[PDB]
């Protein structure tokens, strides 16, 4: 393996034909054997998929790819949240109100 | 009750089937699931597949029908590389 | 504090100067290596050693993806070996190097 | 790619260009005279392994798999960046087949060059998914191998 | 785009109305705008008592008033002049100003 195993980290939704959010991400060799937390955000769109998947690649290994479906079937999106108050145009408050 | 497999076996009626509807959408997704160990496309390795077979399956998005892992004796039985590369060519890869 | 890149241009020119640095400067502890590789085991190779030996395309790709940009305030001799290679069509990556 | 541009497919090497073209597992859409197809078959029969005979088609050979690291991995970032899933696991596994030397549908443990090739062959031989090697002991997998 | 011509004697409620679904309410914002309007020392004061008689929604009708405040108060007085004399006595208090006799130009021709 050497120094570090460089992966790519391919976030892609159902059709697996938009890659909605990739990454590279270098396991090192001092941080093998423990867990990388790899935040991220992937948008969703309106026609609410069933899943996106999470495919972590080898940057260099053949076959070596680890799928996860990231399944959206018991997802409750938040509303979509009501419109900010607007700047009504209010004529200028002089310091005397 | 049928066993005749061919085009046009006895018995065979119009009234055996009604067209029902069926219509498109962009309005909603849908999913694939593929078998779990294996893939779906047994056409090239058609003597691994039984009609008794068992299969779990997996929630990804099938390959297409020529894929690479489809059709394994075509990229696997290949003559390994035995006194090859001897009487190659002398070419650095400068960049790599 | 300091690296040094050897540039030579031809690969196992490059692959005996670095057995020819290594055995010439081990009394220094210097470590001399070949720039090979992928792109982060040459990052990982030039953050290693000392003397970097490599051809004029492999530091000029390293120098356009960026990974001796850590340590080109370190590189303080750059050596071009042949430097008549200007003549090659191999030329233009040492006139971009230089 | 233009770094292939006078690459020019010579009528010497047509014949061996066939017995490559009826044995590359990846179709060709061009015909063997023009030199895309030459190209084509050469990166192919690269990462199949298969033994050239002609001096200048081994050397066109090297030459376009000395090239094709970096044109494969330049193909991998444009269709990355542009963020098409199917092509970059395409042009991905296709980087890593020039640079491995085997084709995918390989066992992975070619990658490991350590390895003698006769139980490599005896395991694609027995073709089980990758993923059962995990779950065996190192009896089971000895003796599923035999 | 307000023409003096567009406001008749009930644009004011029928403006207002649009808010409030009721017509004795509807009449007693009219006035009360009206009013507002009409014993204003200027502008912003104006707008925000109208923004504290009709709120901050039903905006774009206080922008509206605010904006024409003279045309809609003098065609609003004009045109629900009930007497006669007191018909030429607006229009002789519109004839005084400039705006105001621009506004009774645009009213006739």
């Amino acid at each position: 393996h050497g120094s570090s195993e460089a992966f790519w980290i391919l976030v892609e939704d159902v059709d697996s034909e938009v890659i909605l959010h990739h990454e590279y991400f270098l396991l090192k060799a001092k941080y093998a054997q423990d867990e990388h937390l790899i935040t991220f955000f992937v948008p969703v769109f309106e026609p609410l998929p069933p899943q996106y998947f999470i495919r972590v690649v080898s940057d260099r290994w053949l076959s070596c790819e680890t799928q996860l479906p990231v399944s959206f079937r018991h997802l409750i999106l938040p509303e979509k949240y009501p419109p900010p108050t607007e700047l009504l145009d209010l004529q200028p408050l002089p310091v005397s109100a | 009750q049928n066993t005749d497999k061919g085009n046009n076996p006895k018995g065979y009626l119009p009234s055996h089937y009604e067209r029902v509807q069926m219509l498109l959408s962009d309005r909603f997704l849908g999913f694939f699931m593929v078998p779990a160990q294996s893939s779906w496309n047994y056409n090239f390795m058609g003597v691994r597949h039984d009609p008794n077979m068992k299969y779990e399956l997996q929630l990804a998005n099938p390959k297409e029908f020529y894929h690479e892992v489809h059709r394994p004796s075509h990229f696997l039985n290949f003559a390994l590389l035995q006194e090859g590369e001897v009487y190659s060519a002398d070419r650095e890869d400068l960049y790599a | 504090d300091f690296k040094i890149i050897y540039i030579a241009p031809m690969r196992s020119l490059v692959q005996e100067m670095v057995g020819s640095f290594g055995k010439r400067l081990a009394t220094y502890g210097i470590t001399v290596a070949e720039l090979t590789g992928d792109h982060q085991l040459c990052k990982e190779e030039i953050s290693a050693t000392q003397i970097i030996v490599c051809t004029p395309e492999k530091w000029d790709i390293i120098t356009r993806k960026g990974g001796e940009r850590t340590y080109t305030q370190l590189v303080r001799l750059i050596i071009l070996d042949e430097i008549h290679l200007l003549h090659d069509d191999r030329g233009p990556v040492l006139e971009a190097l230089v | 790619s233009s770094e292939f541009k006078n690459i020019t497919v010579r009528e010497e090497e047509k014949l061996e260009l066939q017995k490559l073209l009826e044995r590359v597992p990846i179709p060709v859409k061009e015909s063997i005279e023009e030199p895309s197809a030459k190209i084509n078959v050469l990166l192919q029969a690269f990462i199949s392994q298969l033994k050239l005979e002609g001096f200048a088609l081994m050397a066109d050979m090297v030459y376009v798999t000395q090239s094709a690291g970096r044109l494969m991995r330049a193909i991998f970032e444009i269709v990355l960046n542009r963020g098409w899933a199917q092509l970059t696991d395409k042009t991905l596994n296709l980087c890593k087949m020039i640079d491995k030397r085997m084709w995918q549908s390989m066992c992975p443990l070619r990658q490991f060059r350590k390895l003698p090739e006769e139980v490599v062959k005896k395991i694609e031989k027995k073709n089980f998914p990758f993923e059962r090697l995990y779950d065996l002991n190192h009896n089971e997998i000895g003796e599923l191998i035999r | 785009d307000l023409h003096p011509r567009d406001i008749d004697a009930f644009w004011l409620q029928r403006q207002l109305s649009r808010f409030y679904d009721d017509a004795i309410v509807s009449q007693k914002k009219a006035d009360e705008v009206l009013e507002i309007l009409k014993t204003a020392s200027d502008d912003r004061e104006c707008e925000n008592q109208l923004v504290l008689l009709l709120g901050f929604n039903t905006f774009d009708f206080i922008k509206v008033l605010r904006q024409h405040r003279m045309m809609i108060l003098y065609c609003t007085l004009l045109a629900s002049a009930q007497s006669e004399a007191e018909k030429e006595r607006i229009m002789g208090k519109m004839e005084a100003d400039p705006e105001l006799s621009k506004f009774l130009y645009q009213l006739h021709e």
